RNA sequence: GGGAAGCCUACCUCAAGAUAAGAUUUCCCUAGGACUUUAUGUCCUCUAAAGAGCCGUUCGAGACUAGGACGUUGAUAGGUU
RNA sequence: GCUAAAACUAUGUGCCGAAGCUGCGGAUGUAUACUUUGUAUACGUGGUAGGGGAGCGUUCUGUAAGCCGAUGAAGGUGUGU
RNA sequence: GUGAGGGGAGUGAAAUAGAUCCUGAAACCGCAUGCAUACAAGCAGUGGGAGCACCUUCGUGGUGUGACUGCGUACCUUUUG
């Protein structure tokens, strides 16, 4: 047994806010899905969260190429029959950014408890303002 | 020191006397002979003999005091069962089940 | 000579049920359900006990990984700057300095990229 | 101070007095194994990393003795097929001492 | 219809989960000092202070 | 820029187990010892609030429930006029 | 999720990747030489229907008018090896 | 309840040899203690692995439990399957 785990109790999270202004969603969102999980750090183990807190802000103004502003497509289904419901990047990114980014990133990280655990430490805001300046979060340019 | 008393062979099942027996677990005799003294179940006069059974045994027998006494344990088992036959419609036959059970009480100070 | 085969069918049935401990319902209780249950288990551990070596290569090369590009290098990079600067220290023991020493991990990856260079 | 150390196919990293086992080797209990083919020598802030080996290094262990790992059950069966066989497994080591670590 | 399975010991128990007996309200008469069920004559015929038996 | 009984709203009902469990108004609880596992710590003594329920009289509420009203400072039900 | 790609075409340098190959430890079959040996070397050891070889335990007879046993047999139930 | 049944006393080497009474297994059914478990989807294990409780040669130890995680669709028969 020489080759050791993280123990959570160990663990230190870190505080790092994010600007979205202008950056693509899929190229954003896999940096923030890595830091997330904790890939970037020498003590990472796959059954323990060693990730950091990643707050983004300026959400509504990421951006996607081509003409996916208009065609890409998001669906859901009321369990009711006939109950499939659309909508477009162009209208959610209106509407309720935080959900792009909470789906974006959510395709991304492991499906399971420990990915449940793991987002919810991504914070999401339309605004340039957090309410997290108690945990000084530090500026993270990725 | 806890003083026991067994009621074996009672004519009712295990299932329903134990029904009865969670209510008093673990509380003061006086409680637990006012719920049984009120309970309207069969099971109760049954599990009140068997409470009053190791009082007695407690007092005469060790020489405790009434005051101080709970049922600090309490457990139902199953007994043996008679078997009988139910004549059922077109010529069938099923077995009947009748089922007993055996009642412990200890009481402690 | 009849023979009574009590004793010994007895005896085998409760190592079976001894080996099964643990499980859930009449894996643990019921003999046949306990001895499908125990040829299962031991299926597995032979799979698994290759399984194992592959899953703790995967974790030594992730945490390889985070420690060179906290040093400015990618693993690829890094090992083959490791094999052209003839180091021949293995994946176990890099990542549990990797881990554990963080001096020696920037020596290690500073050797790496001067025999790239 | 820690050193690492080639044995029995694997590598270990040892510090002076750890005890660990390795595979079974030739060696009598109680006579002392000489590891003169060191990868790496860390004593504070200085590190010497073996181009294959750090020259002159020494690591110097105890043989403590000679033991067998817990058994292990190997079953193979194939469903449906009328096939099965088993057999058991404890696998040799020997354990040593590490006494003298010098870079 | 009948089951395709029979069901375990714990679904069993889970389903008698809300099986258990509660207690009657009891209640000391004050006229007579001995428990009696509350709203209810006691057992000597007595209730609010009126008796019945003679 | 215009553009349909179609889409999102708009109308009605449900909706914070929305575990992301949200908001507002008002109300209640302000005691001592010992000890070590020195901490929302474990045991003694004291204290039992705002409220909730059991029970009872019942309902245009109801399978059982749940929900609504009332319990002598009372019209909750029956009776009586 | 991806648009000077995370697509396609061409070229190059690295890396990942199997129970394949190598390293370390152990078992077993066949053959050559050691001219008993139980020893080294070389080559083998996925398997249904089948064929061949070697064993473990159970009841009874002799060995046994022996040996163990109320200072505790058989059987039952745990633990260690 | 002058019932059934039990607790003492006494007999006995032994009463958990107390009358359907030697031994007293398994299915099946209780009580007690320790840990886990009410935001999470599947042959229920297996390879890892934190925490907790008891013990302790105080440990690179023992016993019980198992948060979280990679992989993973019972057995037999009959079949091309
Ligand atoms: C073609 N013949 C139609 C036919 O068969 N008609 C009869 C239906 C039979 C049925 N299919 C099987 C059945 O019920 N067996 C039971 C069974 O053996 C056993 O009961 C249990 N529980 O095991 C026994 C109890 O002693 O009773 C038997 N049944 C009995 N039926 C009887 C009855 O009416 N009179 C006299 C005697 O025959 C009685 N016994
Ligand atoms: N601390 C607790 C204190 C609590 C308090 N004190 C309360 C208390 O204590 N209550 C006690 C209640 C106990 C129970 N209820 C009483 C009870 O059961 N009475 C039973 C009364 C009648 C009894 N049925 C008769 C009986 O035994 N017939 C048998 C029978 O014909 C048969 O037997 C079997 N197997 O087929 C035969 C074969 O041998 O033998 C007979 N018999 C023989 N005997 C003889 C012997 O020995 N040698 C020689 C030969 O004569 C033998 N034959």
């Amino acid at each position: 047994m020489k080759t050791l785990s993280a123990k959570p109790a160990e663990v230190q999270h870190d505080w790092f806010v994010v600007d979205a202004t202008g950056k693509t969603l899929g190229r954003l969102a896999t940096e923030i899905a890595r830091r997330l999980r904790g890939k970037h750090k020498t003590s990472y183990t796959p059954h323990v969260d060693t990730g950091d807190y990643i707050i983004v802000i300026n959400a509504e103004q990421v951006q996607v190429t081509g003409n996916k502003a208009l065609d890409k497509k998001y669906y859901r289904h009321t369990e009711f029959p006939g109950g499939l419901k659309e909508t477009n990047f162009e209208k959610l990114v209106a509407h309720k950014p935080e959900e792009i980014f909470e789906r974006a990133v959510k395709g991304m990280l492991p499906k399971g408890p420990l990915g449940y655990a793991m987002i919810k430490k991504m914070k999401v805001y339309a605004g340039s303002e957090h309410p997290h300046a108690a945990q000084q979060p530090q500026v993270l340019d990725i | 020191m806890e003083v026991t008393a067994k009621l074996r062979g009672a004519a009712i099942s295990a299932q329903k006397a134990r029904l009865v027996a969670d209510l008093i677990r673990g509380k003061s005799v006086a409680h637990a002979l006012n719920i049984l003294n009120f309970s309207n179940k069969k099971a109760a006069v049954l599990v009140k003999k068997a409470l009053e059974s190791a009082i007695a045994n407690a007092e005469h027998n060790n020489s405790l005091d009434v005051d101080d006494l709970k049922v600090s344990t309490i457990y139902v088992d199953e007994g043996m069962s008679l078997k009988r036959i139910m004549p059922r419609a077109k010529g069938r036959a099923d077995r009947i089940t009748k089922r007993t059970c055996h009642i412990t009480v200890k009481v402690g100070v | 000579a009849r023979v009574k085969r009590g004793v010994v069918a007895h005896r085998r049935h409760k190592k079976i049920l001894a080996r099964a401990k643990g499980y859930y319902g009449a894996r643990s209780r019921v003999y046949r359900v306990a001895f499908q249950a125990v040829i299962k288990a031991g299926q597995y551990a032979y799979r698994d006990r290759r399984q194992k070596k592959r899953q703790f290569r995967a974790l030594w090369i992730a945490r390889i990984n985070a420690g060179a590009r906290q040093n400015g290098l990618s693993y690829s990079r890094m090992i083959d700057g490791l094999k052209k600067a003839q180091v021949i220290i293995d994946r176990r023991v890099l990542a549990d300095i990797a881990m554990h020493d963080a001096v020696a991990f920037a020596a290690l990856a500073e050797k790496a990229k001067g025999a790239l260079a | 101070m820690y050193a690492v150390i080639q044995s029995g196919g694997k590598q270990h990293r040892v510090v002076e007095g750890e005890t660990l086992k390795v595979e079974l080797l030739k060696a009598e209990s109680g006579a002392t194994i000489t590891f003169d083919d060191v990868l790496m020598v860390v004593n504070g802030d200085n590190i010497q990393i073996g181009a294959p080996v750090v020259a002159g290094a020494k690591v110097t262990a105890e043989v403590i003795g000679h033991g067998r790992h817990d058994k292990i059950r190997i079953i193979k069966m194939r469903r449906r097929k009328h096939y099965r066989k088993q057999q058991g497994h404890r696998q040799w080591f020997t354990e040593l001492k590490i006494t003298g670590i010098s870079g | 219809a009948v089951q395709q399975n029979r069901k375990s010991r714990s679904r069993r128990d889970m389903r008698r989960s809300h099986d258990a007996l509660t207690e009657n309200a009891l209640t000391v008469d004050q006229a007579t000092g001995e428990t009696h069920r509350r709203h209810h004559v006691t057992k000597d015929g007595f209730y609010r202070g009126r008796q019945l038996f003679a």
